[PDB]
Order: structure tokens, then sequence, then C-alpha cells
RNA sequence: GUUGGAGAGUUUGAUCCUGGCUCAGGGUGAACGCUGGCGGCGUGCCUAAGACAUGCAAGUCGUGCGGGCCGCGGGGUUUUACUCCGUGGUCAGCGGCGGACGGGUGAGUAACGCGUGGGUGACCUACCCGGAAGAGGGGGACAACCCGGGGAAACUCGGGCUAAUCCCCCAUGUGGACCCGCCCCUUGGGGUGUGUCCAAAGGGCUUUGCCCGCUUCCGGAUGGGCCCGCGUCCCAUCAGCUAGUUGGUGGGGUAAUGGCCCACCAAGGCGACGACGGGUAGCCGGUCUGAGAGGAUGGCCGGCCACAGGGGCACUGAGACACGGGCCCCACUCCUACGGGAGGCAGCAGUUAGGAAUCUUCCGCAAUGGGCGCAAGCCUGACGGAGCGACGCCGCUUGGAGGAAGAAGCCCUUCGGGGUGUAAACUCCUGAACCCGGGACGAAACCCCCGACGAGGGGACUGACGGUACCGGGGUAAUAGCGCCGGCCAACUCCGUGCCAGCAGCCGCGGUAAUACGGAGGGCGCGAGCGUUACCCGGAUUCACUGGGCGUAAAGGGCGUGUAGGCGGCCUGGGGCGUCCCAUGUG
């Protein structure tokens, strides 16, 4: 299935924030404002040179975790954007964005992107007027994702449609906080997406 | 045993019997007109020429010989009697042959 | 176009028969030089015309026996033994490289 | 004889049908020698059948006969109309 | 958008080069182990072309025709016997069309078998389409049925009746065939002149005309035989093979050319540019690998081939030399009264065998396809679906939001403390499964009336998946498992053990401080899969066209001569074979 279990520990293993434990990872509590050094029984102790390898290795990981999608398909979206027509690095997160299960939690209507799933998973999804349980998808420009109805009155939903009104959404994208709507404006740039991955580091892991 | 099938054997069985006696009719008959081609009867054998020729024409109508086949058989007699009247005496009847 | 083919006789010693040496040139399949092999044709003819060293043209036709497959078109020269005595040569040698021997 | 019918190229539950000439005797899904139309039976879309009278029309002077199936997809394209008084 | 190319480990006290073995990457018709919740779509005898029980797998037309039987209804007699017409249940037969298509498996073949492209003036072609014409007259058979004989059986023998689109003679012959003649073309192609020969069959109904048929002829299309050009694995530790062998004239045979086959005559044919023998394998579209060039491979789907237990053979037909047709021998199995006969799944499904491994004796002919039929219809183990198998790819759940300066227990500790770890406990939220209801598309044809039998229009029939998918409502917090952690290779410590026990792909670790063995805690990678074994490619510029080398590293023949073959100087011109270019047909 999906990676499930101790989240804020990544948060510190590649040794930076990965937004993922949600609205508790702007604390001074997510497990890395604590203890920065990432997990077991040395965690602590010197750290010596990573091999060239590793680096590759850390930096796919990373992009693949923070990301919150299981390796076998990571796979055939980076070989599918490989397949595609124009720069590598830079379509590959373009077809991160456009997942459903990252379509919600920057669209707002959740707290962090393990959450953001459940939403689409449940039957809570309306894409272009329909329902979709189905975080594999792929989100078009001009795309239409908002609430159905039914669920609309529930907190989650609500406490998270509430501080929109204090954020903004990511300039490919309307919120309708009200109409409980979101649009799909263009893909993404690399202009945009400050991520903490260097991405050319990421296709030198899928060379070798 | 399957109904359908035997049928068509004793089909066959019937038709080799309408088709051996179509053919070997024909060797017979047309042996016995190569033979009186032989020695000039330029009278008996165009008769026999003719009587062989249609009873050729008559298996091609049918399944025994084809049409490429019959008109073959054909050849190989009509002709073969014309040339053997040559080393003895001209048609007397000219049946199966044109001058 | 049944095949018309350009080659030099090299047999006489047959009835209405003859035979013929045609060669063609062509980049190796792979290692892609130029190269240059050859092969003989069973010609007919009839009238026996041409004879044991003739430059001539044949095309694909009407099979004749079990290797006649080719009538001859016509003739671009006679006289041209330097082949015959060439392909006399490759002809005789087998008489060497045996393992019966080759005496001195 | 020559004859013209259809010919399977969905899978499961999914049939998308193929018009064709070709061999009466042939096998379903075979080396036809005219592709000539689709027709969608599940019928997902705007188009679900393209045909191309013209050459059905040649295909008839030749000699080929339909099935009933494809003789109604033909009348329905058009296939088959008459005019003029 | 030149879209595309990562290397390390190991010879030595060390260093540079050669060079092999080795690992990392992707790949399957997979199996094996620990583990295994689901669905969609694929896919599943790779081994014995070993042997198969039971069922089905090709038949259909009563509008080609005559009866059996078992009834049912109506007629000639006042009543019986018996006989007359139709009709229903039905069963073989006579006849037509089909059985050669579909499906299966690669045993066989190194071959015109397959791929590519051409010849066929050397050819056939059923049902379908168009065009020209014609069905007049006479005769007889074989079944079915009846009566009789052989036989354990298989079934086989005998004489009699009879019809038809079954068989035959006569005529007309628009046309066609053959012989000979001329005239174009030029391998047997097209015309024309005389002689010669050949046609047919009738059933049905909306009966004085429409339908399914019938016969001879040119043509369309379709499919197909046959022939050639190039392509088509290895070993020369196989170098010489050939007597129907190569060619000639006559002949037979076929739809057709031809040693194909026969007779007779000349002595040829082939081969190092691999003849011959031996070994192996169906070939291809494509499939995997790879930067490319190549290397590997041809299950499924599709195009061509070849077989139907082994082998030879012909009949029927347009077609085969025929899987569920036929004749003969052999092996094997089986019935037997010891004369004799039966039998063929590599068609679906299963059994047995073998083997590391490969499944249901499922549903339905609704769809689509094929046979037959005027039609309703009929057969359809093709096929459409379901079942079983994580075998494969993809889609999906096992929660999520909050939560301690941070529980217990478990491990390390330099005894201060570090780690599992916000993970758990509880707080809140969502609701796979399940429950209730509704509930498909896939299917409009053939058919029927209108209308002309046409174009067009209207009505009717029908769902094996399936009470599935999907929509509305309800609702529980709700499977985690494998490999690894010295280097290459992401991951570090305590004990136990002490060259023992053991790991291992390579070098290697273990002889009381083991980051290597077995456990724990901790860690990395993956997740309904993770590993191991086998094979394909990459790595491997270690077969080197791209892209290599010989002084010592594996390697220059011990030296010449010279044949095949490979290669070649300067000046101009003709050819255009190569090579370039454009249009076109094919792929
Ligand atoms: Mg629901
Ligand atoms: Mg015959
Ligand atoms: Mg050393
Ligand atoms: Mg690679
Ligand atoms: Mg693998
Ligand atoms: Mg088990
Ligand atoms: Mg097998
Ligand atoms: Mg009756
Ligand atoms: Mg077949
Ligand atoms: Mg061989
Ligand atoms: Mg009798
Ligand atoms: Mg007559
Ligand atoms: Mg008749
Ligand atoms: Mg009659
Ligand atoms: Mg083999
Ligand atoms: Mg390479
Ligand atoms: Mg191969
Ligand atoms: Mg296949
Ligand atoms: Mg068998
Ligand atoms: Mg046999
Ligand atoms: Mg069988
Ligand atoms: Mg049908
Ligand atoms: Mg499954
Ligand atoms: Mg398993
Ligand atoms: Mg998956
Ligand atoms: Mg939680
Ligand atoms: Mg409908
Ligand atoms: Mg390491
Ligand atoms: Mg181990
Ligand atoms: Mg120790
Ligand atoms: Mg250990
Ligand atoms: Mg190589
Ligand atoms: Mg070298
Ligand atoms: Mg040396
Ligand atoms: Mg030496
Ligand atoms: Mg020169
Ligand atoms: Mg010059
Ligand atoms: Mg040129
Ligand atoms: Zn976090």
């Amino acid at each position: 299935g999906r990676y499930i279990g101790p989240v804020c520990r990544l948060c510190r293993r590649e040794g930076v924030k990965l937004y993922l434990k949600g609205e508790r990872c702007y604390s001074p509590k997510c497990a890395m404002e604590r203890r920065p050094y990432p997990p077991g029984q040395h965690g602590q102790k010197r750290a010596r040179r990573p091999s060239d390898y590793a680096v590759r290795l850390r930096e796919k990981q990373k992009l693949r975790r923070i990301y919150g999608i299981s390796e076998r398909q990571f796979r055939n979206l980076f070989e599918e954007a490989s397949k595609k027509k124009g720069v590598t690095g830079s379509v590959f997160l373009g077809l991160l964005e456009s997942r459903l299960d990252n379509v919600v939690y920057r669209l707002g209507f959740a707290v962090s992107r393990r959450q953001a799933r459940q939403l689409v998973r449940h039957g809570h999804i309306t894409v272009n007027g329909r329902r979709v349980d189905l975080p594999s998808y792929r989100v078009r420009p001009g795309d239409e994702i908002a609430v159905a109805e039914k669920s609309r009155n529930l907190e989650l939903i609500r406490q998270n449609l509430e501080a929109m009104k204090g954020r903004k959404v990511g300039p490919w994208l309307s919120l309708d906080v009200e109409g409980m709507k979101g649009k799909f404006l263009r893909l993404p740039d690399r202009e945009d997406l400050a991520l903490p991955v260097n991405e050319q580091l990421v296709i030198e892991f899928y060379s070798r | 045993r399957n109904l359908s099938a035997l049928k068509r054997h004793r089909q066959s069985l019937k038709r080799r019997l309408r088709n051996k006696a179509k053919k070997s009719a024909i060797k017979t008959l047309s042996k016995k007109a190569i033979q009186l081609a032989q020695e000039g009867k330029a009278e008996e054998a165009l008769k026999i020429m003719r009587k062989a020729e249609s009873l050729i024409d008559k298996a091609a109508k049918g399944s025994t010989l084809h049409k490429n086949a019959a008109a073959r058989r054909k050849s190989r007699l009509m002709r073969k009697v014309r040339q053997l009247l040559e080393a003895a005496g001209a048609p007397l009847i000219g049946g199966g042959l044109s001058a | 176009p049944k095949k018309v083919l350009t080659g030099v006789v090299v047999s006489d010693k047959m009835q209405k028969t003859v035979t013929v040496l045609v060669e063609r040139q062509f980049p190796h399949p792979l290692y892609g030089k130029v190269i240059k092999r050859s092969k003989k044709y069973l010609a007919h003819d009839p009238e026996e015309k041409y004879k044991l060293g003739d430059v001539v043209e044949i095309i694909e036709s009407r099979p004749i026996s079990k290797r006649k497959r080719f009538r001859v078109l016509r003739l671009v020269e006679s006289g041209r033994m330097d082949l015959v005595e060439k392909y006399l040569i490759r002809r005789q040698n087998y008489e060497s490289l045996s393992k019966r021997g080759g005496k001195a | 004889m020559v004859k013209i019918r259809l010919a399977r190229f969905g899978s499961k539950h999914n049939p998308h049908y193929r018009i064709v000439v070709t061999d009466a005797r042939r096998k379903r899904d075979g080396k036809y020698i005219e592709k000539i139309g689709y027709y969608d039976p599940r019928k997902t879309t705007p188009d679900w059948l393209k045909v191309d009278v013209e050459r059905a029309r040649y295909w008839l002077s030749v000699g080929a006969q339909p099935t009933d199936t494809a003789r109604r997809l033909l009348r329905q394209a058009g296939v088959f109309r008459q005019e003029a008084r």
C-alpha cells in the first residue's frame, strides 16, 4: 500500500523539515524542531562522508517521501517525464502537482498530505463535478477540484477552509473559499515550487 | 460412429464407380480409334473418333475430366489420327477433322 | 520485369543447354566493403547459336528442365576467354587442397 | 465469397468493433483486405460510428455480402440510400 | 527538440599496463522459500509429438424425394375387413451444400520452408457481383421398404418394387472445346474460315408472374497452385559429391511448366564465393536487452509452413492426397466362441505419466464469426464470459487530524545519560468490509405490415456476464510481510561463539575485544509482495563495422615463389554496373 508509520523522523532522516506531520509541523513540536539528528542508537554520533551514490539517493528519497507516494510509481512518473518532450527535472514535478492527493493539499482542503489523501480516497472530492477516489489522478489545466456538498459541513474541511483567509494559494490556482471550489490554472514552473530538493541530483540516480 | 460422415463415403463409392465406367470406357474406345487409324481405314477411324470425342465432352460436362483435361485428350487423339492417316490414305469422312 | 542477367558462358559441353556466369557487386551486409559474388545459370539456347566464352543477357522464364529457368536474350559481345580461363583456374585448383594429396 | 463484417478489437466487457472486407472462410480478426470504418457498440463517444460510403459502394458493385448486423450498420451509414425522382 | 553512453572489486611491500572470474542495471510462458487483504486487465504443459476412460467438439434443408413407425383428424360401405387425403410425434434413407473453413501442436524440414520483390504468353477457382443466351423431346438404376442366407461380434451376403434437382440417349445450340487453315501479337495470347462434339431440373407461393434454383459462355472479385531474382545458424577434427545424377528428342501425367514420371540417345551437373556429410531449430510481424551497431528470442494475438501414434496409398470433389473420411503393414491398447474385429484429444475439459512447474469434466450461443435454410430456425468446447493460480503489470485498504522535553517494557551507556519515539496510550475525525433499496450499456438486426420485392418508415422477439458494474442511504479503526546492514552497497553496537559452529556473488571474516557467523536492540531498502535458483541482453571497446591488438604481456607464419582473390600512379573522352538524387508501386 502506502507508507504508514512514524512520519516526523524523516522530518529528520534527510536532515530538513518535511511538512508531512502537517499543522503540528509548524510548532516547536514537529519532531525535527526538537532533535535535528535522524533516528536510531547512533543518530547523534559523528557522520562521515556520504558516498557519491549516498547523496545521489538521499535527495531522491526526500522527493519521494516528501510527496507521499511509494517508489514503484515514483518511477513510472519519472520514466514518464523522460519519455516526454521538454526539461526532465521540470516536467517531473509538473506531474506531481497534477496528482489528486497533492492537488488538494495545495488547494487548502487539508492539514497534511497524508490527511489530504483520506479525503480523496473516501468519496469526498469533486473533479469537473464528479466523485474521485483516486490519488493516482491526472489533473489537467482547467480542471475543477471542489468538494461534494455532502461532506462540506464537516469540521476537518471547514477549520481548514477557515485558515485560508490568512494564506494564499499557489499562482497556478484560484481558491473559491466560500463556494468551496478550486481551479487548476496551468501546470507549475520550477519558478514556483521552492522545495528542499535539488532535482538533477534525483535524475543522476535514475541514470545509474 | 458419425452418420454425417459415413454418408459421403458411400457417396464416393458410387461416383468412383461411375467415374471408372466413364474413363475406362474412353481408354478402350480411343485405343480402338488409334487402332483403326494405323492402317488407313479413314472411313472407320474417323467414325470412332467422333464417338470418342463426344464421350469425352460428356465426361467434361461432368466431374471426371476437366475442360482443361478433356480438351487435352481431344488433341491427343484428333491430331494423332490426322497423322497416322499420313502414312496411308486420305480422309474419307472428314468427320472429326477440319481440312 | 522477368529479371535480366548479364553473364559470360563457361560451359558448352551439353545439348541445347549452356552454363552462364553472372556476377554482382555490393557492400558487405555488416563489414561493408564492396564485395562481388557470382553464380552460374543453366540457360536455354535452342538453335545452339552462342558458344563457349560469349557475353550474354538472360531472362527468367518458363521452366525447361530441372535446372533450366532462363532463356537467352541476346549477345553483348563474343570472345572473352580471359574469365573462362580464370573460372577454369578456380575449377582446376580443387585438384590441390585435398586430403587425398597433391604431388610435385 | 467476399464478405463485409465485424472484427473485435477491444477486450473484456470493452468491445470495439471494426468494419472489414474479408474472404468468407477467413478467421474473424484476421488479415482483412480493407478497413472501411469502425463501430462502437458500447457507444461511449460522439464518434461511435464511422463508415465512409464510397468504398462499400465499390465493394458491392464488387459483390461482397454483408452480415445482418453489418448490413444494418451500413443502411444507417447512408450506404444504401437513393435520391432525385 | 544530435533526447543519448556512471563503473567498482581482486595478481603486489607498493605502482603503471595486460587480462580473466566476479557484482551492481533492466528482462520472463517462470519455478522455489518465508509471507499473502482486495479488485481490473492480461495470462497459465516450457517436460513425454507418452498413453487416454466418460461427455460434447459439424452438420443443416420437408421448399430436391419416397417410406418405416406410433398415433391424430376427416372421406368410398347399412356394419365389418380393407382402402382414400392430409397432418403431428418421429427415424434412418435417397439427394444438395458443406465435411479442406474454425481449433490444436511444433514432431519434421537448413528447405523457394519463411521474410522481401517479381513471373505466370504455363494455371484452376465453389457460394457472391455484373454482362450474352437458353431449359424441347425419350429411357433406365441404387437405396428406404419387402422376402431370403453368413456371423460370437463387427456387420456382411442374396433376389424383387420405386420416385426425385440422383443416372443416361436424342434435338436446338446464343456460345464454348479440340483438329487443320490464314491474320494480328509473340513461349500455349486475340480474332476469323470448314468439319466435329457438349447443354439443363424442376420446387415454392402473394398463380397468366414474382421468388430459390437450372444449363452453356465472356468478365469482375476472391482465394490459391507453380517458377525465378536477393535474404536465410554452426563444425573443414566432413573435401570432394553425383547415375534419374545433368542435359536432349518422343511420351505419359496434372488445372498448369518441369526428371515430376517412363522409354531411348549424348556425358553431363555441383563444389572452398563451402558442394557433401554431421549437429541444431519451424520461419516472420514483433518481443526482451542496448547510446547506437549488434547480441537474445519467435508460447499468447496475427501472416505463411508442416504434420494428426510410426509409414505408404488413392478415392470423392472447385479444392485435400483430408485430425474427430477411406484401403494396407508395424508398434501399442482392447472385445473374442481363437475364424476375427474394434481404437487414435497435439479440438475444450479432465485422468494418468513425467517432472522444480502449468488450471474447471463451469454458464451461454444473448454478442460476433461460420456452415445450411425463402424463412422461423438448426449445429457452433470458434467464441462471449465465469471459475481456479499474486504468475505478471497497473488501480486500492490496513487510517488520518492531535498528542510528552518524551510512559512502561525491550537495547546501548563513560551510570550523568543516549535510542526505539508523537510511535504507542487516550482526545477528536473519516468509514474498506458488511446491511437496505434501486439497477445497465453492451441490442438491433434477420423476421413482420406499410411502401415496389428497392430507397425510406412503423411494430415485435432476445442478455450466458448478473441481480455483477455503477447510483442513493446505512455503517465498524479495520491484513504486514521479506532481503540487507565489512568493501562494491543505502545501514552500527552489545552479548554469545573462539579457524569451532558457520557465512559467502568477488577479494574474504572466525585460532576469547568478530560493524562478516547465530540472537537482540537499533538501521537501510522495499511493500502484498520481498527474496533465492535458472535463462536473455547490458556491463565486456573480453569477437573489437561503430570500437582492439602481436618486440618482452596470449599472438609475425623458420625463409622464398607464385595461383585463386583483395588492392593500385598521371592526362581526356565514351558507357552509367556501383554510389548519390527526384517522382512512383510496395512495405
Ligand atoms: Mg458508500
Ligand atoms: Mg476427380
Ligand atoms: Mg595485497
Ligand atoms: Mg543500461
Ligand atoms: Mg528480477
Ligand atoms: Mg501458503
Ligand atoms: Mg507440449
Ligand atoms: Mg407423415
Ligand atoms: Mg488449420
Ligand atoms: Mg543438413
Ligand atoms: Mg441388395
Ligand atoms: Mg446434342
Ligand atoms: Mg445432371
Ligand atoms: Mg425426369
Ligand atoms: Mg527440432
Ligand atoms: Mg554497448
Ligand atoms: Mg530464430
Ligand atoms: Mg498464435
Ligand atoms: Mg497422441
Ligand atoms: Mg499418415
Ligand atoms: Mg481427435
Ligand atoms: Mg450468427
Ligand atoms: Mg490479485
Ligand atoms: Mg509464491
Ligand atoms: Mg501495486
Ligand atoms: Mg496517528
Ligand atoms: Mg439501447
Ligand atoms: Mg556503507
Ligand atoms: Mg547473512
Ligand atoms: Mg564479540
Ligand atoms: Mg550479525
Ligand atoms: Mg561486443
Ligand atoms: Mg586488446
Ligand atoms: Mg610472447
Ligand atoms: Mg615463430
Ligand atoms: Mg583506378
Ligand atoms: Mg576519368
Ligand atoms: Mg546507376
Ligand atoms: Zn512532520
